RNA sequence: AAGGAGGUAUUCAUGUU
RNA sequence: GCGGCCCCCUGGACGAAGACUGACGCUCAGGUGCGAAAGCGUGGGGAGCAAACAGGAUUAGAUACCCUGGUAGUCCACGCCGUAAACGAUGUCGACUUGGAGGUUGUGCCCUUGAGGCGUGGCUUCCGGAGCUAACGCGUUAAGUCGACCGCCUGGGGAGUAC
């Protein structure tokens, strides 16, 4: 699966980069699970919260029916 | 030559659909008076089948015990299960001060003084266990001395 | 806490027996060099040394005989919560005689044996079969 | 007769199991480890392989019966041609369980099999039905891979020779139960323990069981020339 | 889930595509865990389970290519 | 003068490479129905299915002695044996 | 906690260099600006129990360090009290 | 709901979709 | 026991290299503090859920299970309470004793050739060897081998009850 973060050297992900974090969400909108996309643990944290942190300034959606 | 003596008999059951199988367990001890002793445990559905198997199954399997004049050669302790075993060295004329299974493996083993004392579960297959593995476990002061590099005189 | 340095030697000396190694090191002290000393001249470990200028390190090689190990048991007897003293009437004798009580007198760390001779009794460091 | 270490490490004696699969029991034979592979310490073979052979010889020269024991499928074939080339015994398929410690039952089988083929020489499978010439061919057929090879020992033997310590775990128990030592190759994921002249190396490739088995026959060959 | 019908596409792939979509988003089992309340004990006692015996049974499965059956 | 097992060792890897991907000189040590018994210089005789040398013409291009070449799987794979693949040393070529 | 820099002038006022950190008058000077700081913190929030431990600790951590020097020279013991304002 | 296949499962360009 | 995101105040753990103090340690009766849920007091708040309760069914009966409601309570603030299968049914501290597969969090090196290779720390899950275990098991995170100190046990019921 081999995460993208660890061979990319990556210390923070960054919730202002909507295109990476639109890679690690569904259709509806919910998060990947790490066991899918190959993500380490520690950089599946940080991935969490920078969804997160994107869906409250509404960069990102939180369900796809809300819209 | 080989003295033997059954120590115990012992009738089990199986409860098999039809009801209680009932079936017989020897337990017996060989030994040659002079420091071989060897124990048996037979099961069959007759008496003198199962005393018959145990005894053959005694007479192979015997060990070698360190016999010092009839006496042990120092203090030792023996444990098997639930059963400890203490047995001590005494002076010629005391006779076989020992428990009840602990007497028939020592007589056939040729100890002739010693003060024996069982510690625990006195169930005899675990007594005749611990009890042979503690004559197993000790010593002379030939073997001492030459495990440690010296004479027996050097030991004392 | 380490709180009997000579209970923590008799142990690695028992568990180095028992997974059968070559050799088992430990800190070192004048105490430890001594009762070494005594199982040397008693046979019952082969060699021993010491290296290190600040920090000491005491290393003795085991023995082995028939592939089994020599000391077959060896008990700190005198411990930190119970101190065993003996007058030389009183001193022990390990294995009916064949084996050694480290016993620590006035003139220093001697066998049972030895201190028997001497006429003194001390403090029961040990007990070696 | 005399084995190097050129010859044992042209035939791959030293390659062994992977690490993850070792005995730590195994570990004083071990030289290193190489892409995650054991490496066997050919200065340990050498001299414990040339002592086994002394031993092999003595028991030889004084006439013992030799059980050579392997039955994978590497050594099957090895180990039947080095028996019979060495005029001892030896087993190539699956060990009955109690060979050695139930040598009574086992020989009561001995002489069904005896009884069998001499039938089969005479003619008697002719009388009865086919089926009865079918399943008794057959009978002997099984009762041949499973004792064709000890049918003329009559007696336990004075050694045994097993290919891997490993597979053959029971007869290594059989033999330290009735007293009869043990030569065995070992490999570094097997147990020393009930192998009486332990011989490290590798016990899989066909070159290397055909180097120990060439120098084992010649050994039982030369000792029983004496 | 929000299928949009594309072009040509007849009904019943659509609708194979709708469900499928649905059980990728994984609504039913939400619903069916979310009936009634389960004790956060059990929850956990649930999922402990479930994880020994997925790892024994993959334990087991490992083994089971080890030796043979005829 | 011994060339000790060290030595001698450091001359046999250098001039046997176990690499996980490398193709290797195999000879052929015996032929079989379904399949090849091969041998590189291992832990064991890799038996490869025979299928890779019965070719599309239906045709056991190969007998003994052959000096084939063959991917290297593993020295040892989880039962002593070497794992070795003619048609994986095919495609890479 | 307590700041870089507060922490080295503590350490230049009690220890005998800028390098002197592990003496008991810099080790109880330190421990004591961190005690009398958390104060302020467990007026406003008496209900943090599990910060609160961390402080008992300090206190205890204190008492050791104070009985040790009381008993290896007094004389620097009553002047370090003293400076420091502590009772005992 | 029933069966089959693959795995402990994915790398499998993106794009298209 | 702790689960959205953000801020403010704050505790501990670990790693790298180095400097400093110089046994300052371990355990701990009594004591002190923390301590799920239910409950209690005072005042809030109350969407959902829900003891008690009310009704409807089921049943020989149904003071239950099932259904429709529904109060205290669950939430907040401040005080009580001090207890649980508060369990790893395994007291804390230290030392020693074969291995394997993983997780998680640091760090060093080598060619990072491209998620590689090679080491070294902390915590953690599962197998397992010797040894221990009535046995089950346990196993370097022991229930092996040892030492320090504290807590407890002495047939079952009566009874964790009476006074
Ligand atoms: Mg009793
Ligand atoms: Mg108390
Ligand atoms: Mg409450
Ligand atoms: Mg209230
Ligand atoms: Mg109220
Ligand atoms: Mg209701
Ligand atoms: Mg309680
Ligand atoms: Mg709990
Ligand atoms: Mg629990
Ligand atoms: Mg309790
Ligand atoms: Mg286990
Ligand atoms: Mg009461």
């Amino acid at each position: 699966k081999f995460c993208r973060f660890t061979a990319e050297g990556v210390q923070e992900i960054d919730y202002k980069d909507i295109a990476t974090l639109k890679n690690y969400i569904t259709e509806s909108g919910k998060i990947v699970p790490s066991r899918i996309t190959g993500t380490r643990a520690k950089y599946q944290r940080q991935l969490a919260r920078a969804i997160k942190r994107a869906r409250y300034l509404s960069l990102l959606p939180y369900t796809d029916r809300h819209q | 030559e080989l003295q033997e003596k059954l120590i115990a008999v012992n009738r089990v059951s199986k409860t098999v659909k039809g009801g209680r199988i009932f079936s017989f367990t020897a337990l017996t001890v060989v030994g040659d008076g002079n420091g071989r002793v060897g124990f048996g445990y037979g099961k069959a559905r007759e008496v003198p089948a199962a005393i018959q198997k145990a005894m053959e199954k005694a007479r192979r399997n015997m060990i070698n015990v360190a016999l010092n004049n009839g006496t042990l050669q120092h203090p030792v302790k023996g444990v098997h299960t639930g059963s400890r075993v203490f047995m001590q060295p005494a002076s010629e004329g005391t006779g076989i001060i020992a428990g009840g299974a602990m007497r028939a493996v020592l007589e056939v083993a040729g100890v002739h003084n010693v003060l024996a004392k069982a510690y625990g579960s006195t169930n005899p297959i675990n007594v005749v266990r611990a009890t042979i593995d503690g004559l197993e476990n000790m010593n002379s002061p030939e073997m001492v001395a030459a495990k440690r590099g010296k004479s027996v005189e050097e030991i004392l | 806490s380490m709180q009997d340095p000579i209970a923590d030697m008799l142990t690695r000396i028992r568990n180095g027996q028992a997974a059968n190694k070559a050799a088992v090191t430990m800190p070192s002290s004048k105490l430890k060099v001594a009762i070494a000393n005594v199982l040397k001249e008693e046979g019952f470990i082969e060699d021993f040394k010491v290296e290190g200028d600040t920090k000491p390190e005491l290393e003795l090689t085991l023995k082995y005989f028939q592939g089994k190990a020599v000391v077959e048991s060896i008990q700190r007897v005198s411990r930190p919560g119970l101190r065993i003293y003996k007058r030389k009437d009183e001193l022990p004798k390990v294995m009916a005689g064949l084996g050694i009580a480290v016993v620590s007198t006035s003139k220093g760390v001697m066998t049972d044996r030895a201190a028997r001779q001497a006429g003194l009794g001390g403090e029961i460091i040990c007990y070696v079969a | 007769a005399t084995v190097s270490m050129r010859d044992m490490l042209k035939a791959g004696v030293h390659f062994g199991h992977q690490t993850r699969y070792w005995n730590p029991k195994m570990k004083p034979f071990i030289f290193g480890a190489r892409n995650k592979v054991h490496i066997i310490n050919l200065e340990k073979t050498v001299p414990m392989f040339n002592e086994a052979l002394a031993e092999l010889n003595k028991i030889a020269s004084r006439k013992g019966k030799i059980l050579f024991v392997g039955t994978k499928r590497a050594a099957s074939e090895a180990v039947k041609d080095a028996a019979l080339s060495c005029d001892q015994f030896f087993v190539n398929h699956r060990w009955l369980g109690g060979m050695l410690t139930n040598w009574k039952t086992v020989r009561q089988s001995i002489k069904r099999l005896k009884d069998l083929e001499t039938q089969s020489q005479d003619g008697t499978f002719d009388k009865l039905t086919k089926k009865e010439a079918l399943m008794r061919t057959r009978e002997l057929e099984k009762l041949e891979n499973s004792l064709g090879g000890i049918k003329d020992m009559g007696g336990l033997p004075d050694a045994l020779f097993v290919i891997d310590a490993d597979h053959e775990h029971i007869a290594i128990k059989e033999a330290n139960n009735l007293g009869i030592p043990v030569f065995a190759i070992v490999d570094t994921n097997s147990d020393p323990d009930g192998v009486d002249f332990v011989i490290p190396g590798n016990d899989d490739a066909i070159r290397a069981v055909t180097l120990y088995l060439g120098a084992v026959a010649a050994t039982v060959r030369e000792g029983r020339s004496q | 889930p929000v299928i949009k019908v594309r072009e040509n596409e007849p009904f019943d792939v659509a609708l194979r595509r709708f469900k499928r979509s649905c059980e990728k988003a994984g609504v039913l089992a939400e619903v069916r865990r979310r009936e009634f309340y389960e004790k956060p004990t059990t929850e956990r006692k649930r999922a402990k389970a479930s994880a020994v015996k997925r790892h024994a049974k993959k334990l087991a499965r490992e083994n089971a290519r080890r030796t043979r059956l005829y | 003068m011994t060339e000790s097992f060290a030595q001698l060792f450091e001359e046999s890897l250098k001039e046997i490479e176990t690499r996980p991907g490398s193709i290797v000189r195999g000879v052929v040590v015996a032929i079989d129905k379904d399949v090849v018994l091969v041998d590189a210089g291992l832990k064991s005789e890799s038996a490869i299915p025979a299928e890779q040398f019965k070719n599309a013409q239906g045709e056991l291009e190969i007998q003994v002695g052959d000096e084939v070449d063959v991917a290297l799987d593993a020295v040892e794979d989880g039962f002593g044996e070497t794992l070795l693949s003619r048609e994986k040393a095919k495609r890479h070529e | 906690s307590l700041s870089t820099e507060a922490t080295a002038k503590i350490v230049s006022e009690f220890g005998r260099d800028a390098n002197d950190t592990g003496s008991t008058e810099v080790q109880v000077a330190l421990l004591t600006a961190q005690i009398n700081h958390l104060q302020g913190h467990f007026a406003e929030h008496k209900k943090d129990h599990h910060s609160r431990r961390g402080l008992l600790r300090m206190v205890s951590q204190r008492r050791k360090l104070l009985d040790y020097l009381k008993r290896k020279d007094v004389a620097r013991y009553t002047q370090l009290i003293e400076r420091l304002g502590l009772r005992r």
